[PDB]
């Protein structure tokens, strides 16, 4: 079947690839990479704030998809290192096209009550951000 | 494709069905939108039933939708189901357009006939039935026959007279009651597929007025459904009656075709389960409870479990099917799976359990392997210690956090293989580690000073362990080992030593000291050594 | 005019936006003076503010009797048990209990304005469809964009329930007028929807004059390094 | 209990298929048995047929009567004088006519389904929004595209006062549950709204799949 | 020759990989015998080793004295000094601490073979280029699917500054010769490189056949006009 | 300081731009200030120059003496044969040639940038990987195109050995700046390369935006009312 390299919610993208037999050479195999993008049509440039205009840029870098910004163990034969993947894992958030269910996304709106004004936040996300 | 199933469904005529779906364990998934929608020829799966408060008029007052988060499964029931009710359906979450969903082609079958008026059996492949063919009792000194009915002609395949059929010698007998019945008994010990079909049973050589027939189906087990998370383990019950408990079970992998074999109680094993399989001890009910560990996408497929004199799969004897699905969006932490030690340092390995059974029993054990899949238990929160070990050994249990630590020092080449995290609990998070020793490379981060230390009774004794730099932020301990574990004693630390300092000196404080760390609440390397006081 | 105890559900109001779920045991129905006593069994040491009674022009009385403070009793599920006592009407219960058998969440569908108002330019006419919730007692309000509404600028209809084969569910449908001249203007208004079986008691819904697809869309799509190095 | 003497005006389910219209009176807050006479002044041959009184919580009767075959009349703007004579209270009098001093005519606005509801391949909730009237007694019907649904089947709300000023113009709302497989087979779901004010009293707007297509979104691939 | 005195501020695997920070001290350009004596200011009860002296060029002694003031310490920032009295001469005095200034993390880019050599079987070069750091030493590894290769098979090279204007940098290129065979078969060779800038002072990045350079791609835009969900 | 003979091999660069030879026989370590002579085998021509002396740090002096040779002589493997002779110093003979036993030449190997650099659009990097080669001394030099790049504005790191078996092969990498500009135009970078073992004495690569670009780049649009997104 085919392998997958990278799927990024944040950013919704799928990019996997695979091996197959050159059909013109069995000796060669040729790597074929398969790519899903879901561009949506109703989010905002930001997603958190609701406040911002419809996006319709759309920026797609191959660097921001395969980034892989959790780290990971390394053995050198005496100890047990941790490291990053990424040299680009800074952290002011960064933008997500899409939402990410896994992830509670919310925003503040102040509302009356009885002649006081509190902030009650909001869930965009009804499935997500439940208390279990 | 997280989602799982039984793929094929059937029932009949005026019929209900209980059909579950799996999910994984998300908070998301638990509180989402559950849907059981039916898909047509143009692709749209038309939904039918919904968490959300949604009942198609069809399924009106007939089916019912139920969530279980406990199970974290939901459940589909259905009445009285006709045969306009056959077609592909699906069992998802969210909604059809995405891919978390499971297809299913539930073919409901109608009732079609009962032509022989007196006696129907329809069961399980490999079991014993009980063939009832009544008579007149002026035919009982005479023929007591039973045929097998055919599209072509009729065949004898039991008979009082010991003419029978070669596909029933052995697996069938006649027997004959008194009280005086008046009514044929006769048993079938094993049972296949092919012996399903039609059968005719009559006293009297003569025409007599009790050619009554049989309809004789064998069915198979309905595949118990296990929806297992990746890198976890799984608790096969084959649980058959005592007949087979004297025999051989066994424990296969349906194939493309056949089923593969994989562990048997000969001692035979698989060598991608080396390490991480068993076989628990066998009750007088002949039950079974085989175990893995490790879990990984080739361990999915049916599994099936049965018993023989060979302890392999032969048609026509007992069966036990299963289907495991794993589910790669697991909770379980990515474990190293593997653990490369040195002779003479230690090893601090951390068991798993779920917070929640913190109150339970925690054992550890090492796999023997080829005698016959055993784990005998060195160490646990209530068992002791053998002596094999006298100390380079004990538990940790942190108060709570998930985990808790098991302690090696005193490391050798013969303690190589692999040791599981077992514990009286349901959860089943039993963790299978590989360790792998290798010679003195260098030397170790810690040394105690005195080695071959002599105290005195009623004497000032004072012993150091080195504390390298490589460890300078994180904490030290001093611990004196015994048959259940190891007890802290508060020491005096340095700014590069660890000094421990006995005051008071009895008999009592001689045994295995230990030198060890602590990142916070993990453990690392360690060091132990014994003290004797002299007179 | 018989007596009639009952307890009534706290506000959602009271609820949600606030932090007092004030029950309250009215005993109504009563063709006599008042001079009755009340009784609670979750005495949390706040004493029940008694209320005076209410006599309503058909000839009868009416008492009540707060409880404040019980917040944690109803996301708890706790069942509330007020006993009443009176000459008239000696023995007299009422019980609450929490819906937590067949509850389900608002679905919120913030529609556009249709196509002739548009035409007009005069004013249009925004509605909030909430659909899919047991629970009768639903809150809603609007804003424009971060700025609150006055309940006298926009409508909401009483809940009625869904018609259909299947659970019990209500439907409320609010409506909000607005200026063409905001609407061309980029303007985002919202829908705010309180309920209790929410995850955090409220979803937010936004629109504006692209209310999603309006048969003019500009859409653009740069896949960059397309051929790079994936790690 | 007082009693009070209180007019209603027929309903609009009488310039439906129905034939006539009724006119009714009614006394309520009278603590004695019924024995009074409704008398009017239009009786030109319709028959002051009266009805049974029933009670309030509290013992306040109530009295009723009826007025048949004044449809023509009333919607002429014919106006009606109503007459009772009981002990309690002497004789109660009271007037009423077909209000059209300031009648403006409903704006019907069908909306389409929400993009939401599409995903879920259940039911879609149609809206048909009424607007601009000063009698808040309005009918409501749908339609399967000429057949007539039942009333259980579709919702109604009830009229509320719009959030202006410069006169009063209530509005009503209904939502319809249409099955998605009809909506996308292409079956229009016509809503007919009734009032006095409109010609005919009645008018019709209908909704299914006519909408600016989105054929015209641009989509700019760039594989740089 | 003329006597001086040098601070070697630690190693990096003797700080990374290991912890104890050998801080030296040494007195170098002497020709004559040893004899001196070193003392340090931050005197933590570890008593400064006062290590032989060996024989440069035209007879030129050099002393040396180190200190393991542990990584804990020197990496706190504390200012460490090393006052020392000679023989030949009077005395002599230093100074040495942490850097953090225009401190940079390197930016590590692992570049896969050349198609040159893919169009062969022998050996394949990999390229780890680690660019913009301040700190001129950095430690680099290699990794064959959780396997440390020995150093004897790898090629570092010294850092070398820059030639743009600005920050000051420096950069390396560690090579790695692999066997097209483990190219094909699907085995990883990840490039590690260490540095003090780095948060956890270490990172990795692995490339097998599949993240490297493809040929049939295959793009599949997809235009979701429901919610912003990627599932 | 220890008188001791030294003789150093003439530069690749004079040798692959139009030079005959320049052998240079040195004595280094010498003590005391004084003249000294140089005799060796006659080339074609040019006699013999001394050039000046200087002192080391410690003192220690040396003298120089250049041999404007032939390159006939070097191809063919001739051997400049040196001797040094001086007061307080005895006679010191040495000799080198050309290696004409194993060379091979180098397999130059330019590498594109990294899809990170490519996507910042400020500077991409590109590396001139070269190796096979017994001679370890290498000429390397960069082109914006056709023009001749400065040595300033790329590095050249030191060649080192590689880990094979066998033969002494070495590598070396040399890694140039450019601005993404210039990419997006289309512009073009070779690395020049020099050596012994390569006719014409030279051997170059260019770096045109395409160098071998992925075929058949498929692309897909989806827009369907029904989504269908798998998982
Ligand atoms: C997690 O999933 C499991 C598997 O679906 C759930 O187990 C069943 O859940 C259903 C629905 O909640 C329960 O239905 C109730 O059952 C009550 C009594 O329990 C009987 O359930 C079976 C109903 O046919 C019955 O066969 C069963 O007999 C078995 O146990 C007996 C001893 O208890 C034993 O003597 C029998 O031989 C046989 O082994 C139970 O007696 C009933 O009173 C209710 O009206 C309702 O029908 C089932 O009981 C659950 N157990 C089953 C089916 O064995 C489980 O509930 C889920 N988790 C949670 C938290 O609910
Ligand atoms: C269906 O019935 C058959 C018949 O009983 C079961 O198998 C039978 O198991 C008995 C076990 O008691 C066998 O008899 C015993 O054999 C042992 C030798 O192992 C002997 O020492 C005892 O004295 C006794 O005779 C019997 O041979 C065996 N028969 C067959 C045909 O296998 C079978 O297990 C039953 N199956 C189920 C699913 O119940
Ligand atoms: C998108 O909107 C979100 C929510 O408003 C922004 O996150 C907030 O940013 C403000 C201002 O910097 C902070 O005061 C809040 O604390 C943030 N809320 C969080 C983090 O939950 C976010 O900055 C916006 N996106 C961008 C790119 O600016
Ligand atoms: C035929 O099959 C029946 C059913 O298995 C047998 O009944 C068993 O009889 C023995 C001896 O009495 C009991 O110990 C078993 O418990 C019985 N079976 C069960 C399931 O309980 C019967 O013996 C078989 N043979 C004949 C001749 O009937
Ligand atoms: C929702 O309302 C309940 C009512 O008491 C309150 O307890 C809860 O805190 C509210 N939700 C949040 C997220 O605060
Ligand atoms: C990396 O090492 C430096 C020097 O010891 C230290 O200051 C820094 O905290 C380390 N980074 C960590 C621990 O993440
Ligand atoms: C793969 O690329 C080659 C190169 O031109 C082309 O001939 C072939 O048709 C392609 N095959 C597929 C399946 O894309
Ligand atoms: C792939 O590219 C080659 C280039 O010659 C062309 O012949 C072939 O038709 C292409 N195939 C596809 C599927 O684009």
């Amino acid at each position: 079947e085919a392998t997958i390299l990278a799927d990024n919610k944040c950013m919704c993208t799928r990019v996997t690839s695979r091996i197959i037999p050159s059909t013109e050479d069995p000796n060669e195999d040729i790597v074929e990479r398969n790519i899903r993008i879901v561009v949506p049509l109703n989010n905002r440039e930001n997603i958190s704030d609701p406040t911002s205009p419809l996006r319709r840029n759309f920026v797609y870098h191959l660097s921001d998809v395969c980034k892989k910004c959790d780290p990971v163990e390394v053995e050198l034969e005496d100890q047990v290192v941790t490291a990053t993947q990424s040299n680009i894992c800074n952290e002011v958030p960064e933008t997500c096209y899409m939402y990410d269910r896994n992830k509670c996304y919310t925003t503040m709106v102040p509302l009356r009550y009885h002649g006081e004004t509190k902030m009650v936040q909001a869930a965009l996300t009804p499935d997500s951000c439940y208390p279990d | 494709s997280p989602i799982f199933g039984p793929q094929e469904v059937s029932s009949i005529e005026g019929d209900s069905v209980s059909i579950t779906c799996y999910y994984p364990d998300t908070s998301v998934n638990r509180h989402t939108r559950k849907y059981w929608c039916r898909q047509g020829a143009s692709g749209m799966c038309t939904t039918l039933i919904s968490s959300n408060g949604y009942l198609s008029k069809e399924y009106s007052g007939r089916a019912n939708l139920i969530n279980f988060p406990e199970n974290n499964t939901f459940v589909i029931n259905i009445e009285q189901l006709t045969q306009d009710d056959t077609g592909s359906y699906k069992c998802g979450l969210g909604t059809s357009n995405r891919g978390l969903s499971f297809d299913v082609s539930l073919e409901v079958s109608q009732v079609p006939e009962l032509p022989s008026d007196t006696h129907v059996y329809t069961k399980d492949i490999g079991r014993n039935v009980t063939i009832e063919c009544p008579f007149k009792r002026e035919n009982a000194p005479s023929k007591k026959s039973l045929c097998k009915k055919t599209n072509q002609s009729c065949e004898l395949v039991i008979d009082s007279t010991e003419k029978v059929n070669p596909s029933y010698i052995g697996r069938a007998k006649l027997f004959m009651k008194g009280t005086d019945l008046t009514v044929f008994y006769v048993n079938i010990s094993h049972l296949t597929h092919n012996d399903a079909g039609l059968y005719i049973c009559q006293a009297g050589e003569g025409p007599s007025a009790d050619k009554k027939n049989v309809d004789l189906q064998v069915l198979a087990p309905e595949p118990e459904l296990l929806y297992k998370d990746l890198r976890s383990s799984v608790t096969f019950e084959c649980d058959l009656g005592r007949e087979v408990a004297n025999e051989a079970k066994y424990l296969c992998r349906m194939n493309k075709e056949t089923c593969d074999v994989i562990i048997n109680t000969l001692g035979k094993r698989d060598p991608d389960f080396e390490g991480r399989i068993l076989i628990t001890p066998k009750d007088d009910n002949g039950r079974f409870s085989v175990l893995i560990t490790g879990l990984r996408k080739e361990d999915a497929g049916h599994y099936q479990c049965g018993a023989h004199s060979s302890g392999l799969p032969q048609e026509g004897w007992p069966i036990q099917t299963w289907q495991l699905f794993v589910n790669e969006e697991s909770t379980i932490p990515n474990r190293r799976s593997v653990v490369k030690g040195v002779t003479g340092g230690s090893v601090a390995i951390a068991c798993p359990y779920n917070p929640k059974e913190s109150s339970s029993l925690k054992y550890w054990c090492r796999w023997e392997g080829d005698g016959n899949g055993h784990c005998p238990v060195l160490v646990g929160t209530q068992a002791q210690v053998q002596e094999e070990y006298e100390g380079r050994l004990a538990l940790f249990d942190q108060p709570g956090n998930g985990t808790y630590t098991v302690i090696l020092n005193q490391l050798t080449t013969e303690d190589a293989g692999f040791y599981w995290c077992l514990t009286n609990g349901d959860s089943r998070w039993r963790t299978t580690i590989e360790l792998q020793v290798a010679e003195a490379t260098r030397e170790p981060n810690l040394e105690v000073t005195p080695q071959n230390a002599t105290a005195v009774l009623g004497e000032t004794f004072t012993v150091s362990c080195h504390y390298p730099c490589k460890f300078y932020s994180q904490e030290k301990y001093w611990c004196k080992w015994s048959n259940k574990g190891c007890h802290i004693l508060p020491s005096h630390d340095e700014g590069q030593l660890v000094s421990m300092t006995l005051n008071p000196v009895s008999k009592e404080d001689e045994g295995w000291y230990w030198c060890g760390v602590k990142q916070g609440q993990t453990y690392g390397e360690t060091t132990a050594i014994y003290i004797a006081v002299e007179e | 005019c018989q007596p009639s105890l009952s307890l009534q559900r706290p506000a959602l109001e009271d609820l949600l936006l606030g932090s007092d779920a004030s029950i309250t045991c009215t005993l109504n129905g009563l063709r006599n003076p008042e001079g009755a006593v009340f009784t609670w069994e979750p005495s949390t040491g706040k004493d029940a503010v008694q209320k005076k009674a209410v006599q309503n022009s058909c000839g009868c009385y009416s008492v009540s009797s707060v409880l404040p403070g019980c917040a944690e009793r109803w996301n708890s599920g706790a069942s509330f048990k007020c006993t009443v006592t009176h000459p008239e009407s000696g023995t007299l219960t009422g019980t609450i209990a929490k819906v937590t058998v067949n509850t389900f969440p608002p679905q919120v569908h913030l529609l556009p304005p249709p196509s002739e108002e548009l035409a007009l330019n005069e004013l249009l006419s925004l509605t909030c469809l909430v659909r899919a919730f047991n629970p009768k007692e639903v809150l809603v309000r609007w804003l424009h964009g971060n700025e609150e509404l006055s309940p006298e600028s926009y409508l909401v209809f009483e809940p009625l329930k869904e018609p259909g084969e299947g659970a019990t569910t209500y439907l409320v449908t609010s409506v909000l007028r607005v200026s063409a001249e905001t609407w061309k203007q980029g303007d985002q208004y919202s829908c705010m929807v309180g309920h209790e079986a929410l995850p955090m008691n409220f979803t937010q819904k936004t629109i504006d004059r692209l209310s999603g697809k309006p048969t003019n869309v500009s859409v653009s799509v740069i896949m960059s390094e397309g051929d790079g190095i994936c790690y």
